[PDB]
């Protein structure tokens, strides 16, 4: 009476699997708000973790992030007319520019030595401080610091390294995850203006909207239109989706992301500059965060829709477990009852 | 190194020495074989002192050595020296097969002079004939081909004869004479122009004067060129970023045209330094840009083998053949070993083999259609030919569909040897250690079986199902080679699907497969996700006719077999769709048709959730050089996808009469709602009056760019036609429903929507509060 009662339990196992329902969650936002980095974390925690086969899939992209980040650096030295300090970097600078970005698999003597050299130039470092003026990805600083580990012949990026890669999402992809008692179908979408036209095709039967804003957007301008503030788009793009008829009985969750970079960027760039009506202190980690939070929660036409909001850090695996544990509950307790 | 321009190395340019030989005319002539610099033609001095040229894009295969064709007349053998001393005479043999379709193919045989000159030629000439860029090249390039032909075909006195041109563009005579006189090249005396005063530029001004283009002028008037003559750098840049771009693509991944880039276009295209010095582009330079290398209809990423090849075998459509041995009608026509070579050279990956018992005197199994007055080619010759050309066009797995009728362990064991003897390592005798043959274990990827061959036979007379109905019982020898493609009798979808074996697969005849499409379609898709399914045409089709394969692709069938013998609408499509993904014959299904969690209805009349549906508009503008004769032309524009998407009704009027440079001002042909674009395919086709075919082109709805483009037409077997080409305008965009227009607008620019509507609620406040 073991093998008979074994397949009674296996029956009741597949019972709960097929008998539970799934809930469709949309991850929306403006360009580079950290939407794909969020899914990677959900894959880390509640999905298939990253194997060493998977980790070397990105080893090619990690190289291409350095070049794209460096190519755009050297163009800013001409844009802003920033002079190079050391003159033997002018030979290396010409060499890096003329490299194709797309066809880059290896990382060798000819360039590794050159890129190392360019990162130590004062003119280039002065350029990094002024990266709010041109377009440069946030992960740049992380990678160029440890060029030595990357230059290694047998380099395999850690899970931390795979969150930081910059691979821009396009279209509409549907990643499902199992959370034991309920399935979460999480739709990732593109953030830029071309990609928002597409969104419409996945609004039907939406349970919740995990909107994503990047706190450090407040001084930057859009890549799609260099004439406008990034935070002001997020502000308005949120306003829009809250009005929509579709999402009448759908919960709204506001992730104020890239919280770490706000503490960095606040101690020199001021929030009083770009959003005048801020009565709080300057160089403020806390209240500068809080002014932003209320700025979004006050753009609420529905006086009854309670907007559940968490500040987050999308590159930290252990911040998301905390935040998603609560978001998991907030959701489940609003649908099941 | 993905796709490289077809460079012709040193030896081919100046050309080595050969001996052309023919059987039926008993010819044995010396020839200096030569390929021109740009890789257009293969030419030589003929016996008549005529310049006989061969089109490189019509080369199907080049065979060298033992695989080369050998002479079958006794006296021809001896005059080459086959009854001689050396065992060297195979190292200099080269056979160049050429033709438009695989049925009609003339063979040109050659013999070299020097040791190993013949070897290097074969393989280098092969890479020219099958290069991708070469075939999919620009409109500019295709005209130069036309120029290269006229320069090559010279007469006894070493000149370009007048009539040569009159018969190429034989869509007019009277005009052409005034056009050449306008150029100042005296054709008046002995009706032949010298090759000196006939440079590329002279040929250019010839057509500009001969071929008047009013359509290009209207298009100039549009883009702010109301001050007619020229276009500024800004007008050109903005024109490209508003019209010529594809609005579906991302802005960060595919960026718009910068001003510093737009400069390089003018430099490359505008001949006048009068205008290049001023950062301007004339009408003459614009006509070129339109037909240039950048402004093609398709992007390179489409033609390249750039689709993922790591998914399960079942998640791909596969190019497949039915009764491949046959070359004519299904009944009394003849069979041929050669058709198997040609089939695999197409890009086909699944080929059928109806093997049979031997004869009492000898004991050789042979291939033929079940007793039906068909010629009987032997098995060994077929297997050897497959072993040759299986991995020439595409280095991806091939499926030998064994329809076994061999009724003796004696001769059935013999074919077990033939496979291992001929193919050797290529034959997949045992399973891979990664994917075993268990229940629930998915099929390996195409990449996991690169350069391998898989047998398809059983393991351990019907009116319309044919000789495939009464297949003989497999024996213990043949069953060893079978593994990942196991044909079994089909019961029902639940039964074969809940069994959970993936390697198992069932074949379906057209009619039985058709009912399953109508009676249980979603059940079909969800079987095809996991397992395989073959579809062969019914026995009613006794003249090798083809059914529409799109029918069964819609529900996820992989091996949708066809008769390669005939090239009707159906086969015209199969041909043109497998051109993509680098001629590999493996096209990866759309997301939802191969995903376990998702499930959609192939018949849905409304947009699906998740799937980004598109909207397409096609306006036919004009055409050039569409005939060797004055006659009316009309154009068809059809779409093949899901039934919901499929329309094939649109058609232009018959042209004014001019087959030289006709212009159609007609309402655009709208496809307002394409539910599943990833599966759907556009199809432009040009015809003369009274249905005479001219040239068609198959384009995928997914990749097609928006804007003014030329569309280089092809023959029925998707080989590039030189002169004929249409000018068309396109608008592929992401589908917004009619009701949600303003909603979709807000999302694209919420800075304005928030403001301009908030502003209202503000300035309305003093009226209430
Ligand atoms: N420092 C920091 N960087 C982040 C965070 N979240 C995302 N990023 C980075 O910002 C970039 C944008 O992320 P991604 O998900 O690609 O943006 P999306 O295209 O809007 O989904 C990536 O290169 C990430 O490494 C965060 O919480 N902190
Ligand atoms: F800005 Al994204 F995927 F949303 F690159
Ligand atoms: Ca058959
Ligand atoms: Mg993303």
């Amino acid at each position: 009476a073991r093998r008979i009662n074994d397949e009674i339990e296996r029956q009741l196992r597949r019972d709960k699997r097929d008998a539970r329902r799934e809930l469709k969650l949309l991850l929306l936002g403006t360009g580079e708000s950290g939407k794909s980095t969020f899914i990677k974390q959900m894959r880390i925690i509640h999905g298939s973790g990253y194997s060493d086969e998977d980790k070397r899939g990105f080893t090619k992209l990690v190289y291409q992030n350095i070049f794209t980040a460096m190519q755009a650096m050297i163009r800013a030295m001409d844009t802003l007319k920033i002079p190079y300090k050391y003159e033997h970097n002018k030979a290396h600078a010409q060499l890096v520019r003329e490299v194709d970005v797309e066809k880059v698999s290896a990382f060798e003597n000819p360039y590794v030595d050159a890129i190392k050299s360019l990162w130590n130039d004062p003119g280039i470092q002065e350029c990094y401080d002024r990266r709010r003026e041109y377009q440069l990805s946030d992960s740049t600083k992380y990678y160029l610091n440890d060029l030595d580990r990357v230059a290694d012949p047998s380099y395999l990026p850690t899970q931390q390294d795979v969150l930081r890669v910059r691979v821009p999402t396009t279209g509409i992809i549907e990643y499902p995850f199992d959370l034991q008692s309920v399935i979460f179908r999480m739709v990732d979408v593109g953030g830029q203006r071309s990609e928002r036209r597409k969104w419409i095709h996945c609004f039907e039967n939406v349970t919740s909207i995990m909107f994503l804003v990047a706190l450090s957007e407040y001084d930057q301008v859009l890549v799609e239109s260099d004439n406008e503030n990034r935070m002001e788009e997020s502000k308005a793009l949120f306003r829009t989706i809250i009005t929509y008829p579709w999402f009448q009985n759908s919960s709204v969750i506001l992730f104020l992301n890239k919280k770490d970079l706000l503490e960095e960027k606040i101690m020199y760039s001021h929030l009083v500059d770009y959003f005048p009506e801020y009565d709080g202190p300057q160089r403020d980690a806390q209240a500068a965060r809080e002014f932003i939070l209320k700025m979004f929660v006050d753009l609420n036409p529905d006086s009854d829709k309670i907007i559940y909001s968490h500040f987050t850090c999308a590159t930290d695996t252990e911040n998301i477990r905390f935040v998603f544990a609560a978001v998991k509950d907030t959701i489940l307790q609003l649908n099941l009852k | 190194l993905q796709l490289e321009p077809p460079t012709v190395v040193e030896t081919l340019r100046r050309g080595s020495k050969f001996i052309k030989w023919d059987e039926e005319t008993s010819s044995r002539n010396l020839v200096t074989l030569r390929v021109d610099p740009n890789g257009f033609f293969l030419y030589w001095t003929g016996p008549n002192m005529e310049v006989d040229t061969l089109d490189i894009s019509s080369i199907r295969d080049t065979r060298t050595g033992r695989y080369a064709r050998l002479p079958k007349d006794p006296k021809i053998r001896e005059v080459l020296g086959f009854g001689g001393p050396d065992a060297r005479l195979e190292e200099k043999l080269m056979t160049v097969v050429s033709g438009p379709d695989p049925v009609n193919t003339v063979f040109l045989n050659f013999m070299a002079v020097q040791d190993d000159t013949a070897k290097v030629w074969s393989e280098e000439l092969f890479k020219l004939a099958m290069n991708i860029l070469a075939q999919n090249a620009s409109r500019n390039t295709f005209l130069r081909k036309a120029y290269t032909k006229l320069k090559l075909q010279v007469n006894q006195d070493g000149r370009i004869p007048v009539k040569n041109i009159l018969k190429m563009f034989s869509a007019d005579k009277k005009r052409v004479e005034t056009a050449l006189e306008s150029c100042g090249l005296k054709f008046n005396r002995s009706e032949s122009i010298r090759p000196d005063e006939f440079s590329l530029e002279i040929f250019e001004r010839f057509l500009n004067k001969l071929c008047l283009r009013p359509d290009i002028d209207k298009i100039l008037l549009e883009i702010g060129a109301k001050g007619k003559p020229y276009l500024t750098l800004e007008q050109l840049m903005d024109f490209i970023n508003q019209k010529q771009r594809d609005p579906r693509l991302n802005e960060v991944l595919y960026p718009p045209l910068r001003p510093s880039q737009a400069r390089l276009l003018i430099e490359k295209y505008e001949p006048n330094q009068q205008f290049l010095e001023r950062d301007q582009m004339s009408m003459e330079g614009f006509s070129r840009y339109l037909g240039g290398e950048e402004n093609g209809i398709l992007p390179l990423e489409a033609l390249d083998l750039s689709t993922d090849m790591t998914q399960p075998l079942s998640a791909y459509f596969i190019n497949s053949s039915h009764n491949t041995y046959l070359t004519a009608g299904q009944l009394a026509g003849t069979s041929s070993v050669e058709m198997y070579r040609q089939a695999l050279l197409w890009g086909c990956r699944c080929v059928e083999l109806d093997v049979w018992k031997g004869r009492p005197p000898e004991e050789e199994p042979f291939i033929t259609h079940g007793f039906t007055m068909t010629t009987e080619v032997p098995l060994r010759d077929v297997l050897e030919a497959i072993a040759e050309t299986a991995f020439k066009t595409s280095p991806y797995p091939v499926i030998l569909s064994f329809e076994n009728h061999v009724d003796s362990a004696k001769q059935q064991a013999k074919m077990a040897e033939y496979c291992r003897s001929i193919f050797g390592d290529a034959l997949l005798i045992e399973p891979l250690d990664k994917y075993p043959l268990a229940p629930g274990v998915p099929l390996p990827s195409p990449q996991d079986l690169m350069g391998r061959i898989l047998v398809k036979n059983k393991k351990r007379p019907t009116t319309d199902e044919g000789t495939a109905s009464s297949e003989v019982n497999a024996t213990e020898e043949m069953s060893t080679l079978v593994n990942y493609i196991e044909p079994v009798k089909f019961k029902s979808f639940e039964a074969a699907r809940k069994r959970n074996k993936c390697f198992e697969m069932s074949s379906f005849v057209e009619t039985k497969a058709m009912e399953q499409l109508t009676k249980s379609p979603m059940e079909f898709v969800e079987y095809n996700k996991q397992q395989l399914s073959r579809i062969y045409p019914k026995g009613t089709r006794v003249d090798s006719s083809n059914y529409m394969p799109q029918l069964f692709w819609n529900v996820g069938c992989q091996l949708v077999a066809l008769n390669f013998q005939t090239l009707d609408v159906a086969m015209q499509l199969n041909a043109g769709v497998f051109e993509y993904n680098g001629r590999s014959g493996y096209l990866l299904k759309p997301e939802f048709m191969r995903r376990p969690d998702k499930s959609f209805d192939p018949f849905t009349e409304v947009i699906v959730d998740g799937i980004v549906a598109n909207a397409l508009r096609v306006k036919v503008i004009s055409g050039q050089f569409l005939s060797d004769r004055k006659v009316g032309i009309y154009v068809e524009v059809d779409m093949f996808g899901l039934p919901v998407d499929t329309r094939r009704k649109y058609r232009t009027r018959t042209s004014q009469g001019n087959s030289f440079n006709p212009v159609w001002d007609e309402e655009p042909f709208d496809f307002p709602k394409v539910v599943l674009p990833t599966l759907a395919s556009l199809r432009i086709a040009a015809f003369e009056e009274g249905g005479k075919f001219v040239g068609h082109r198959i384009l995928p709805v997914s990749a097609i760019r928006s804007g003014y483009h030329y569309v280089c037409l092809r023959n029925e077997a998707n080989q590039p036609l030189c002169l004929p080409a249409l000018l068309i305008y396109t608008e592929a965009s992401d589908y917004i429903p009619d009701d949600h227009q303003d909603y979709a607008e807000a999302l694209i620019n919420p800075i304005k929507h928030v403001s301009l509507m908030d502003q209202r609620a503000r300035q309305l406040a003093a009226l209430i509060g």
